[PDB]
RNA sequence: GAGAAUUUGGACAAACUUGGUCAUUUAGAGGAACUAAAAGUCGUAACAAGGUUUCCGUAGGUGAACCUGCGGAAGGAUCAU
RNA sequence: GGAUAGUGGCCUACCAUGGUUUCAACGGGUAACGGGGAAUAAGGGUUCGAUUCCGGAGAGGGAGCCUGAGAAACGGCUACCACAUCCAAGGAAGGCAGCAGGCGCGCAAAUUACCCAAUCCUAAUUCAGGGAGGUAGUGACAAUAAAUAACGAUACAGGGCCCAUUCGGGUCUUGUAAUUGGAAUGAGUACAAUGUAAAUACCUUAACGAGGAACAAUUGGAGGGCAAGUCUGGUGCCAGCAGCCGCGGUAAUUCCAGCUCCAAUAGCGUAUAUUAAAGUUGUUGCAGUUAAAAAGCUCGUAGUUGAACUUUGGGCCCGGUUGGCCGGUCGAUUUUCCAACGGGGCCUUUCCUUCUGGCUAACCUUGAGUCCUUGUGGCUCUUGGCGAACCAGGACUUUUACUUUGAAAAAAUUAGAGUGUUCAAAGCAGGCGUAUUGCUCGAAUAUAUUAGCAUGGAAUAAUAGAAUAGGACGUUUGGUUCUAUUUUGUUGGUUUCUAGGACCAUCGUAAUGAUUAAUAGGGACGGUCGGGGGCAUCAGUAUUCAAUUGUCAGAGGUGAAAUUCUUGGAUUUAUUGAAGACUAACUACUGCGAAAGCAUUUGCCAAGGACGUUUUCAUUAAUCAAGAACGAAAGUUAGGGGAUCGAAGAUGAUCAGAUACCGUCGUAGUCUUAACCAUAAACUAUGCCGACUAGGGAUCGGGUGGUGUUUUUUUAAUGACCCACUCGGCACCUUACGAGAAAUCAAAGUCUUUGGGUUCUGGGGGGAGUAUGGUCGCAAGGCUGAAACUUAAAGGAAUU
RNA sequence: GUAACUAUGACUCUCUUAAGGUAGCCAAAUGCCUCGUCAUCUAAUUAGUGACGCGCAUGAAUGGAUUAACGAGAUUCCCAC
């Protein structure tokens, strides 16, 4: 009936080195404490990123699904790493262009991916300047 | 209980509640004593003087008697053995099965119950030199308990 | 070996009491738990017991009134102050009305109930509901 | 009397070369992998006694699952003389 | 010794060998300057703090140094390294992590503005200076307040009511109307004055400024979670949406649109961190038989934890709050009849160790006594001694944790007192009179649970004290080394006396004296008890082979066969002999052992539990990082041995193939000696020590009983076996109130009514028990052991 | 020879007699083509080294693969000279 755990009132040594031992095996604090961030994650551990688009891609959806996903594969001017990241809308893809500088940001599930779209952990938000939702509302126009 | 194996034996002796001598008992501590004393003189030790007082004399229990215990008065009469019974015993239950060991060197089950044995000693004088009973720098090794019992 | 003996003696109370049960027998017996009975007694959740005088730790028979429902010990004596014995009288017992933290402060075993009238603290020993 | 360059040794000590040792980063022809993805080829190993009960430790063999030896376990398909 | 302003291995010389550390030294990392604090909010916490205050550091990187009270200064100097300038090619000048501004780097941040007027600072100092600092500009980082409309009349409706005479008279109200009409205000805009250093903005205001198209409010959503469409048009597994489950494949409430509708609203969404949610880090407070997880097992240091017992009593007065009969009274307050709570004195053997002076107010007492209705009514005052009003010196205290109260705890922040900044976040102001000379309340308080300092308590927890007494106490009495003021007329000396130190030698005084046997443990002892251990012996068939012997056509082995041997008699029969394994039947819900394991016999050597015990020691204990011993099988070395069986391999079947399952052979393989290895579904998949909660057998020990059986040597002394009752421990099993998701259970119960001690392990599934690095090993491998990336389930139990 | 796919590990037959080179190793002192191809060493390398292997004509006591130390052995590079 001792409840396995020491409880002797001199054990605060114990009872503290048991946790900072056992606290390793949660997901938060490990990454948080490693830097996981700060070495992969190509956004090195930050909100969001810039990049040079490489490809327009047509990634096919995972199985129960059916469609061309309308990605583009983008060079991070930050670090150098490709990333792959989705065109957020309907007729976008139109919208982005190759070799046109782009704004990412994570895909709202913090380095995994969004539903049946394998392999983009990324997202657009604009494009040389202007928000890939203002030309798509028709609010803004492309710069030059 | 039982430190060194599962065993849980409750086997002991329920001294009686009589605080004073046995009503029927005669020829006190004088008497008792000179025969605890000359049994001491002879060799035998304060656990075998206890059971012979028990067995051939009335002496029921030595401490309610006298208000002395036996090898208290042993000590009072400077006849005391120079380490005492349980390291004594212990030690020589350590050589009886080394003195086999060597011999008989598969004796797997000898060679766990010498480590029994030993790691009981060591128990022992770690008490007996906290309490003074034994001086300090004392401590049993091998090929000097040989000296010890004899 | 067993490290407490109040820690047992309220347990075999606890378990005589769960199936009510009108006395217990505690084998060992400190003054420490004459004086935690004798505040149970006080507020009435334990009728009289007996001290059998064993020469040894001796044994002790309560006669119980079937009026307890919980009597733990908190096993670690936690050095409590005035300034949170609210935090334990809150944690412990059922809210505020009656139940019973026992200290064993300087002044002697008490609840928290004198502990408040006197303005003094100890340790935690246990409750009673 | 003042008193400049100059220079005699001292400690303070940058910086230079020279190897050393540790840390981090990182190129590499080839080699041996692992995961994923439509299931495309080959069988059908496992779930029923899955058609050889399954599984563990270990040892060997084999296109592939796997197979076989020894010892063990029922989480066995027996809670039985 | 030197040096320093000074202390110091700070430095020098000469010596000694020390110092830190499993209570984590040292080494490595920090996307670490510390703190006051910040976000979240049951309590406990978790995360963060470059940044308005305090402290430390640095001025591209190191080092050096002058001047000075102050610097190892950098808007000072010197050198070197880096990078950089202008150069007339000889030289010269550099240091924005001060303000502003530019590059660059990026997800990511402002004006190369005005001023000393406030706050202050500096100076020879009322004046000068100040990119300190303020003012305006940029400024949806946050925060406060709150516009985007309000009101009737006119036509329809509905909803309470008289009788529902069908009446509705609608006599009141809740709205609907693209009908309608006057009143309102800033949002702007601008004379003005105010503001200000000067201005801008606010505050206040001339004149102008509202009518649906406006002075136009968005942002995200409508299948579920989750408030809100089973409404139209389009697309047709595409385009797409979709945090998650999912929607779309021709009628989509989920896509793109329209129309309605919803949530928040001058904000709303989005991405990434973080807090709650999360009892998914659990101290409060997790989980571990089967869902992830008891570390194969025992020993053991550190660590954590550790039974009981020492002053309990019973009284013998006085004083604090709060209700008490009440108002004892003027809807503000005190008395008893009368309690509760928390206390000091005093003794019941109880002692805060008590001294020398000052202080003793004081009667334990009287120096004359007597102011006086007959008074043990009352003091002008003081012999002999009180001490407890009263220290400041003595001067020794066996020590801690714990808790009480207090002290100093910066401000800002936080909580919070007061106050109409028009309200509020704020601010620390204000308030009220003749408002002519005025007066006046404020700027409180509280936590800061660590450490240090004082203070009271002495319940819980530990430590020692008297054991070869070197124990305690004194009107005991003796010698020693002492020191030491006072008078020896003046200090100085020999021996003094006298006081106070400490030391033994005696004398006494004491209760002539002095420490509990844990249904905790250790050990001894007694008769047992086991298939526990080892070493040597003894046996039994069997299996294979061999020698001989008798028979004359098959035998094997199969679901069926074939390889296989056989007439030179195979298989079968018998008489033997050999070799190496193996311990059948008895053999069990039975035994022993730390686990692994251990079943022929006898002998030897040691051990071990259990029981019994009016023996002994007396806390010696529980669990345990590190560190150790044993550890099935297989496997590895090298020697024997190799009968049987059999990985590999040969080979016959089956097969579609089957280098497997079935058949016949068959190396290695251990069974043995020495040395390794150290893993198993090493399992009861249930850690150990400890306590409590509820029928039958059976192992071992002991206690009674039976005039039971056997017992013969006369009746039997018994003894054993057996029977009944009884316990202690054991391996269990059968029924069940509590527990668990259930299967289920003697613990998996005593668990949101959560705490006996303690060790180990787990945090979705994979990747993966993989890589790497150490460590051990002859090798095979063992121990420790990750991450990237991937995924919405995988899994446990029960139901149909 | 057929076969996923774009180079094929599943099928099929006939065997040079008996077996079809297994584990290993290599342009090796054994590779004709050959100065093989890829990397590395150099400014430049028919050389050296490390890999690749349908190897004219490697290979298991005609021993194969390693291998510390040793060598007046054959070879390549570097520093000193």
């Amino acid at each position: 009936m001792g409840k396995g755990k020491p409880r002797g009132l001199n054990s605060a040594r114990k009872l503290r080195v048991h946790r900072r031992n056992n606290r390793w095996a949660e997901n938060n604090y490990k990454k948080r404490l490693l830097g996981t961030a700060f070495k992969s994650s190509p956004f090195g551990g930050s909100s969001h990123a810039k990049g040079i688009v490489l490809e327009k891609l047509g990634i096919e959806s995972k199985q129960p699904n059916s469609a061309i996903r309308k990605c583009v594969r983008v060079q991070l001017i930050k670090n150098g790493k490709k990333v792959t990241a989705f065109v957020p809308n309907d007729g976008c893809l139109n919208f982005v262009d190759e070799n046109d500088e782009v704004l990412l940001a994570g895909f709202g599930r913090k380095g995994k991916a969004k539903g049946d779209i394998p392999g983009v952990r990324f997202k657009v938000v604009k494009v040389s300047g202007v928000s890939l939702l203002a030309l798509w509302k028709e609010k803004k126009e492309k710069p030059r | 209980g039982r430190m060194h194996s599962a065993g849980k034996g409750i086997s002991s002796s329920a001294i009686p509640y009589s605080r004073n001598a046995p009503a029927w008992f005669k020829l006190s501590s004088e008497s008792v004593i000179e025969q605890i004393v000359k049994y001491a003189r002879k060799g035998l030790t304060p656990s075998q003087i206890g059971v012979l007082l028990r067995d051939a004399h009335g002496v029921t229990q030595a401490r309610v008697i006298t208000g002395n215990k036996i090898m208290r008065i042993l000590k009072s009469n400077g006849l005391a053995p120079e380490i005492p019974e349980d390291l004594y015993y212990l030690i020589k239950k350590a050589v009886s099965v080394r003195k086999h060991l060597e011999r008989n060197r598969k004796d797997k089950d000898a060679k766990f119950r010498l480590i029994l044995i030993e790691s009981r000693i060591h128990r022992l004088a770690r008490y007996y030199r906290t309490v003074a009973v034994l001086p300090p720098n004392w401590k049993y090794e091998s090929a000097t308990a040989s000296a010890l019992v004899n | 070996t067993r490290s407490s003996v109040l820690a047992d003696a309220l347990n075999a109370i606890n378990n005589a009491e769960k199936t009510g049960k009108r006395q217990v027998l505690i084998r060992p017996s400190s003054k420490v738990i004459i004086k935690f009975l004798q505040v149970m007694q006080k507020h009435g959740y334990i009728g009289e017991f007996e001290y059998i005088d064993d020469h040894r730790s001796g044994k002790i028979v309560v006669q119980l009134n079937g009026r307890l429902n919980k009597c733990g010990v908190i096993s670690p004596r936690f050095n409590v102050k005035i300034g949170d014995i609210e935090k334990w009288t809150a944690n412990l017992l059922p809210a505020r009305q009656f139940g019973y933290v026992i200290l064993t402060t300087s002044a002697g075993i008490m609840d928290h109930e004198e502990a408040r009238r006197k303005h003094v603290s100890g340790k935690i020993l246990g409750f009673v509901y």
